[PDB]
RNA sequence: AAAAUUUAAAUUUUUUUUUUUUU
């Protein structure tokens, strides 16, 4: 599990986190709740605006959808009624690819969720549950399934997959699925098998994470 | 280039090719867009030339600007698929559009209220082996039907008729003119340019009122 | 009276002086009435009867406005 | 017998009483005894002008009056406002100066007068009595901390205009006197604003009342009885205003009368627009200024 | 205190404008949809293909038109028209690098003037993505085999075409989606309307000159020099054309799904967790939060699947149910218009 | 004169019957859907009542009590429209609360009722910010205790209010009131959508059944 | 020798991507 993270590493920003998995370095930033614009408010719930900068090039359409699916996942994570007529701008930076951006977007989508989850903990906003995302691929030639592949394995991968889950009761109960990003060729039969490791693995991920949060923040906490 | 769209790799290019009194006709339809409150559909086909276009209504929309006594019209001409008329070529027509309806619409019935008009020059055949001037009068007809569909207070079924690069718009069964447009043509052909426009106007308005009163 | 009658005279003649579609290209699909379909346990296409949903709507209007009159509650 | 003045000049972009005239950045003096007012800034002695203008030394007060600038609003002045906006119970209205004047809700003559007292429903009818761009007679009350001032209509004599036509001038040529409403043969009346705004209209009975119904103080109506002999006589007084404005002439009420009778050479009223002839009549009056007084 | 609190009820058209959500909950009480449908009643789909391409008339292809294979789509209350053009760049098993796509541009005429809306900017990306993930298109299908126009005797031209095999060239295709009367989610109809346009695309016969006049030119450096390569402008034929080669066994179709959970309060007599597909009707699109969208080619194949779970849980069985409902709705449309 | 296209010329300004030997004059009075249009034909002028819309002719009359005859001309649709029923002064309009100021309250216009219930909802999409919005000022909520006004104790965002038009105001928004014992709050969900449905306890108070929770809203008389 | 006399300053949101200028 060659993952590792940092909390509270920016200065003027409410929530900040560096998430580092095996090859990709991504930092996310959270500022909120702050003053919303005119065209942006909601009378009841909390308004969210999300920016992802790539490592390379500028913000285009390829960025836009990875943003927007990430809009969908955070919306139930946030206790959105708690902050009416408000705004939390959240911003993600891709620093390292770790995957061919021309051909793939898979790991980053797993990465940025795992990034933005922790900067909210830095931010300390009313949230709902716990979460995790992993990238999963199925090899074209071997026809086997690897959790957390590499980009060369992505080249021989047949189908690329991202699973986002909602974890409660010690992060143990799968409360709901958040995202299942099925891409590539697949059938019925692989899919329930495709969950069935990530059923375990994301909890196994969070099992690491629960420790990490308290280790970083209980010395920031006072006794 | 444009960082907001997918325009392909730059060094590509589109594909290239080289050489190796008549009747106009309509098919007019309303009530088919659920975003709008006024829709109108127009087919046209005449002798080498087949044309289809869509007129869209949004109103009365609120005005964030300030107070007005009455209503305000906004008109958009947009290229469809094949034919590409020039940008500045478009808005000149949009200017010519608004003048006529400002002798049509009871804006005084609609204080502080907006009028949105979207015209989609969707598809045109010109198979013939002032190219925008041949499509002027059909716009006014296409707008009028959609504006009847939103049910807005209109004085007259006003229409324009065409005679060979010349566009003249009428009311009162042709007994007054509300909109004048002229390109090159002859000199002092105006009196015949009264006539052939008028009778198409005499044709068209009857085709329009059939499209609604029979529905 | 004859002045208004003169108007009623003159309203005659001027009002007397004033007094089929084929959709070639696209209009045979644009005001196409929409339909809905269904599949049975076979999965074979079952087009919706138009008459049912009107009765559904009249069922929908009925149990709405009548059963929402008095709500007897704790 | 023409249509247009087309005179040609090709090959060029352009054709090309003593007092202190000072510049910005310039020292006046460093006598400390002087006081430092408008157009003046300083460093403890160094008296420094800030505009193109004149040194004014008033008895110990030194100050710089400029030559160029917008209209300066002062209290008690008789000017003309064009309605800019409507506020909460406020209105905005152009002076022509730096900023708008303000105008309180109850600052105006009510139809029926004071027997009509206050009402909160009146702010539901601000647009009833007034709306945008309209012209009126206004009385300059007092100011704010900056130099922006306000208005009111404390008379029947002040109120919303009708029965004529507007024109406008630079504020400089309008001379100050103890009177501003003036009545001219031709049964008509000039309403010279101070600020540079000029309204003509037909002489009313209230105008006639100055020298010997009330529900019509927000009307857009005129007297329906307006002859062309009224209307064409308006235009003759209209152009001679711009004649003096083009000729840089201080307005005397009599000079206008002198402008009018000198304009009786020309019955073709459309010929009152000529650069030379306005200057000619402009040259007439200045020569005629060298006889009387 | 036990109180008969009389509520206030309205016409239904009042209610949906007010509550998108409770008016939905009225329909769920009877178990219907506010688009007047029952749970699984699905919209009709109607097309015409190839009407707006110049290759409509096989007999007389006209002159100034530039459209390859066209598609009309109406389903429900939203008409969408798909148009295909193509361009050419001078070109110099089942793995992704064999696989290309097109360049689409969507517009939704949703009344708003202004710049490119953010809903649109997702769309042309999202299609292109799973088109790559469909693996439909080997670039062998883009390989262009040009002819040379032999300047023959007495001033006549015949294009020598080679057959069955120095530079190479490649088609690059384009799309445009216009969206009229948006009533709900659009992506499935964005998908499916393209698919029928894809099958109607002819590849026009491209050829180069026999020996083009546009030849090599030199450019002087500050003492040195180089040579511009000869500019062989490819020309497509006014007449001849070939069709398009497709991995036809991967042509998917689209379907969305929604799962909701129910209030006891909202019933009107004439847990509980209901699957709805064929989603529309703003109130639905507001209030459904756990959703499923699927691509599938009719033999049990799947180009993609899309889960956003934000409302209910997801059972393993609503999955299989939607899968059962997937292979129906797609396969009918494969067989519906038989293109 | 029964069914009308816009531009259908209908009747002159005046008409004549003879009801029993004494002469009776008609006065055709222009209403909605109408316009008097002068018409010169072969020399002589003529004013006429003009159909300006789509649907049906309807001629009516009523004299104000509190041989000529006035006849109101009235033009309608006939066998979905709201520009027909744009809000005028004094109307009763159902609105949804947008934002709560200490100054005031802001809503958007959604639905207009009618006289002798009959309604006209707007068919617009608020998610464009399209619709007409209005403003309730906080002292205009009611007249009883109109000074020390506590705004939060009557309204929350997103809620439904039977409110009366004060006037036009600006072009941007409206002058609006609720200042009656029959007017005010119609319906909302608990905790602004975060909970169930709430019922007006009195005319002056509101609770919720399943919860056991109440809130202060200036509810309408039911 | 008393008596008293004067003021008043203004509040809550509408817009279109970056080349490319003579060793």
């Amino acid at each position: 599990m060659s993952v590792q993270a940092e909390i509270g590493i920016l200065d003027h920003v409410d929530g900040s986190s560096e998430f580092v998995s095996q090859d990709t370095k991504v930092i996310c930033s959270v500022t909120g709740p702050i003053e919303p614009k005119a065209r942006q408010e909601l009378p009841t719930q909390l308004a969210l605006e999300i920016i992802v900068r790539p490592a390379k090039g500028v913000a285009t359409t390829r960025e836009k959808v990875l943003e927007d699916k990430l809009r969908a996942v955070l919306t139930p994570l946030i206790t959105r009624h708690c902050y009416p007529r408000q705004l939390c701008q959240i911003t993600c930076q891709i620093l390292e690819s770790g995957e061919d951006e021309a051909e793939f977007s898979l790991r980053e989508l797993s990465c940025c969720i795992n990034a933005a989850f922790l900067a909210l903990v830095d931010a300390g906003i009313a949230l709902n549950s716990m979460c995790a995302s992993i990238p999963i691929a199925i090899i074209k030639d071997t026809s086997d399934i690897i959790v957390d592949p590499t980009a060369e394995q992505l080249k021989i991968s047949l189908s690329v997959h991202t699973l986002a889950l909602e974890f409660v009761n010690g992060g143990k109960v799968v409360k709901n699925v958040l995202l299942l990003d099925s891409n590539g060729d697949f059938n019925e039969d692989q899919l329930f098998s495709l969950l069935e490791l990530g059923e375990q693995k994301c909890q196994e991920l969070v099992t690491n994470i629960r420790r990490i949060i308290q280790d970083n923040i209980s010395p920031r906490l006072v006794v | 280039q444009d960082r907001r769209r997918l325009l392909g790799p730059a060094a590509a290019k589109p594909m290239a090719f080289s050489n190796t009194e008549s009747e106009q006709e309509l098919s007019l339809h309303t009530g088919f867009i659920e975003n709008c409150n006024g829709s109108a559909l127009v087919e046209a086909r005449s002798l080498g030339h087949q044309t289809s276009l869509i007129s869209a209504v949004y109103g009365p929309r609120s005005i964030r600007g300030s107070f007005t006594s009455q209503g305000t019209i906004s008109i958009q001409l947009k290229n469809g698929l094949l034919e590409k008329y020039n940008t500045n070529e478009l808005k000149e027509v949009s200017s010519f559009l608004m003048g006529i309806f400002n002798s049509v619409v009871n804006l005084s019935r609609y204080p502080k209220s907006g009028i949105d008009i979207f015209v989609y020059l969707t598809y045109d055949k010109d198979l013939t082996n002032s190219q925008i001037s041949s499509l002027i009068p059909h716009c006014i007809t296409s707008i009028t039907l959609a504006l009847a569909d939103a049910g807005i207070e209109l004085v007259d079924m006003a229409g324009a008729g065409e005679a060979n690069g010349t566009v003249v718009s009428f009311i009162k069964n042709g007994e007054e003119i509300v909109g004048f447009w002229k390109d090159d043509g002859d000199d002092e052909d105006l009196l015949e340019c009264l006539d052939r426009c008028k009778e198409q106007y005499n044709r068209y308005r009857d085709l329009m009122i059939s499209c609604l009163m029979n529905q | 009276v004859p002045q208004i009658r003169d108007v009623m005279e003159r309203f005659s003649v001027l009002c007397n002086s004033n007094i089929t579609n084929s959709s070639i290209l696209l209009g045979k699909i644009l005001p196409r009435e929409e339909h809905d379909i269904a599949y049975s346990k076979d999965g074979l296409p079952n087009k919706v009867k138009t008459e049912d949903i009107r009765i559904r709507a009249q069922n929908f209007k009925s149990a709405l406005a009548n059963l929402e009159d008095i709500i007897f509650e704790i | 017998s023409e249509v247009i003045t087309i005179t040609k000049r090709n090959g060029a972009f352009q054709n090309s009483s003593d007092s202190q005239i000072v510049t910005p950045g310039e020292l006046v003096t460093d006598d400390p005894i002087w006081m430092r007012g408008h157009g003046t800034y300083f460093l403890d002695n160094m008296t420094y002008s800030s505009v193109a203008g004149t040194v004014s030394r008033v008895n110990r007060l030194l100050s710089v009056i400029p030559l160029k600038g917008r209209y300066a609003p002062e209290t008690g002045d008789h000017v003309v406002g064009r309605i800019a906006e409507v506020g909460n119970k406020r209105w905005k209205v152009d002076i022509g100066g730096k900023q708008h004047a303000v105008l309180m809700l109850g600052s105006v003559n009510l139809p029926g007068g004071i027997l009509r007292r206050k009402s909160e429903s009146d702010e539901l009818q601000m647009r009833s009595f007034l709306k945008e761009g309209d012209l009126l007679n206004a009385e300059v009350q007092s100011l704010f901390q900056d130099g922006s001032a306000s208005l009111h209509t404390r008379s029947l004599k002040y109120g919303k205009l009708r029965n004529g036509m507007f024109c406008q001038v630079p504020s400089s040529l309008i001379v100050r006197a103890k009177n501003h409403t003036h009545n001219l043969p031709g049964n008509i009346t000039v309403v010279l604003g101070v600020n540079g705004y000029i309204w003509l209209r037909k002489t009313s009975q209230m105008d006639l009342a100055r020298d010997t119904s009330s529900w019509q103080i927000y009307s857009d109506e005129n007297d329906p009885s307006i002859s062309n002999n009224i209307r064409q006589a308006i235009c003759r007084y209209a152009n001679v205003i711009k004649a003096l404005a083009f000729c840089e002439i201080g307005i005397t009420q009599q000079r206008i009368v002198s402008a009018y009778e000198a304009s009786m050479v020309y019955s073709n009223v459309g010929e009152l627009i000529e650069k030379n002839v306005m200057e000619s009549i402009g040259s007439d009056i200045l020569t005629a200024e060298k006889m009387r007084g | 205190e036990t109180i008969e609190i009389h509520p206030i009820t309205f016409p239904p058209e009042v209610l949906a404008r007010i509550s998108p959500e409770l008016s939905l909950q009225r329909h769920l009480s009877l178990g219907i949809r506010p688009c007047l449908r029952k749970y699984e009643e699905f919209r009709d789909v109607a097309i015409e293909n190839n009407t707006l391409s110049r290759y409509a008339d096989a007999g007389n292809i006209d002159t100034k038109n530039n459209i390859l294979g066209s598609n009309v789509l109406k389903s429900g209350k939203t008409i969408v028209i798909t148009s295909i053009t193509g361009g050419i760049i001078e070109e110099t098993e089942d793995i992704i690098a064999n696989y290309a796509s097109v360049y689409p541009v969507v517009e939704v005429e949703r009344g708003r003037v202004g710049a490119c809306t953010d809903e649109e900017m997702t769309i042309s990306q999202k299609l292109h993505d799973s088109i790559l993930h469909s693996r439909i298109l080997p670039k062998k299908a883009l390989k262009v085999k040009a002819g040379v126009r032999s300047a023959n005797e007495d001033g006549t031209f015949s294009v020598l075409y080679p057959d069955e095999l120095k530079r190479k060239w490649s088609y690059v295709l384009y799309a445009k989606i216009v969206v009229l009367s948006r009533t709900g989610p659009v992506f499935d109809l964005c998908w499916n309307s393209l698919m029928y346009a894809l099958q109607s695309v002819k590849l026009p016969r491209a050829f180069i000159d026999e020996r083009a006049s546009d030849l090599r030119m030199t450019i002087r450096t500050r003492g040195r020099s180089a040579t511009i390569r000869e500019t062989y402008e490819i020309i497509c034929d006014q007449t001849k054309s070939v069709p398009l080669m497709i991995n036809a066994k991967n042509i998917a179709f689209a379907s969305n799904y929604g799962i909701v959970e129910l209030d006891p309060e909202c019933q009107l007599q004439n847990l509980n967790t209901v699957l709805i597909a064929d989603l529309d009707t703003e109130a639905e699109e507001t209030s459904i939060h756990s959703t499923i969208s699927i691509l599938a080619a009719p033999s049990g194949n799947y180009k993609q699947l899309t889960l956003m779970g934000g409302g209910a849980k997801i059972t393993p069985e609503m999955i299989k149910r939607s899968l059962l409902l997937s292979r129906v709705r797609a396969d009918d449309l494969s067989t519906r218009f038989n293109i | 004169p029964e069914i009308a296209y816009p531009g259908k010329l209908i009747c002159p300004q005046y008409g004549t019957e003879n009801k029993d030997g004494e002469d009776i004059i008609f006065n055709y009075v222009p209403g909605p859907g109408t316009k008097l249009i002068q018409y010169e034909h072969n020399g002589r002028t003529l004013e006429a009542i003009t159909a300006t819309l789509v649907g049906t002719v309807r001629c009516e009359e009523e004299k104000k009590t509190d041989t000529v005859k006035n006849i109101l001309v009235s033009v309608l649709p006939g066998t979905n429209d709201f520009a027909n029923n744009l809000p005028k002064e004094g109307d009763i309009v159902l609105t949804r609360v947008t934002r709560l100021s200490l100054q005031r309250a802001n809503v958007e216009i959604l639905a207009v009722e009618d006289k002798p219930a009959t309604f006209s909802v707007s068919q617009a999409s608020s998610d464009l910010g399209e619709t007409f919005r209005g403003i309730i000022r906080s002292q205009d909520v009611r007249s009883t205790d109109r000074d020390r006004v506590k705004v939060i104790e009557c309204f929350k965002p997103g809620d439904i209010v039977r409110a009366q038009v004060l006037s036009l105001g600006d072009g941007t928004n409206y002058y609006l009131t609720t200042a009656r014992n029959d007017l005010g709050v119609v319906f909302a969900r608990a905790a602004n959508g975060a909970g169930g449905l709430m019922y007006a306890t009195d005319w002056q108070m509101m609770t919720s059944p399943v919860t056991g929770a109440t809130e202060k809203r200036k509810c309408a008389k039911p």
